[PDB]
Order: C-alpha cells, then sequence, then structure tokens
C-alpha cells in the first residue's frame, strides 16, 4: 500500500510486506514376512 | 482549483493473493499363500 498527497507539503508512504511459508511431509511404512514349514520323508517308521 | 487555491489529493491501493496446495495417495499391497502335499527323495524338488 503507497498513499502520497500533497497539500503544500510533499508526503509519500510505501509499505510491502511478503509472506510464504512451505510445508510437506513423505513416509512410508511395510511389513512383510514369509512363513514356511516342509516335512521330509525318512521312509523309514517305528512300527517295532 | 479555484482563486486562489490548490488542492491535490492521490489514493493507491492494491491487494494480491495466492494460494495452492497439492496432495497425492498412491499405494499396493498383495499377499499370496499356498499348501501342497506329495506322496524316492529326488521327488522334494
Amino acid at each position: 500500500s503507497s498513499s502520497r498527497k500533497r497539500s503544500f507539503f510533499r508526503s509519500s508512504s510505501s509499505s510491502s510486506r511478503s509472506y510464504t511459508s512451505h510445508t510437506n511431509e513423505i513416509h512410508k511404512g511395510k511389513s512383510y514376512q514369509l512363513l514356511v514349514v516342509e516335512n521330509t520323508v525318512e521312509v523309514a517308521q517305528f512300527i517295532n | 482549483r479555484v482563486l486562489f487555491a490548490k488542492k491535490t489529493k492521490v489514493e493507491h491501493r492494491c491487494t494480491t493473493n495466492k494460494l495452492s496446495e497439492k496432495h497425492e495417495g498412491s499405494f499396493i499391497q498383495g499377499a499370496e499363500k499356498s499348501i501342497s502335499l506329495i506322496r524316492s527323495e529326488y521327488g522334494a524338488a
């Protein structure tokens, strides 16, 4: 804003204001798992 | 101005405002499970 008025005297005023703000967030959360189970043969047994 | 005098008045005012916000969403997920039974030891492959 600037206002200038002259009524037998010279007057001048100047005002400037600037504001800028930036905010950013990045996230990533991953959880993964794999369970396996085997059972061999070993043909022998205990029928004794 | 009229005899005799002089008056002058000037006023100026301007404003400007701008705002921008952007957000994006993307995620993927998938699960796969399996079971089996098979009746020499070479077949374990």
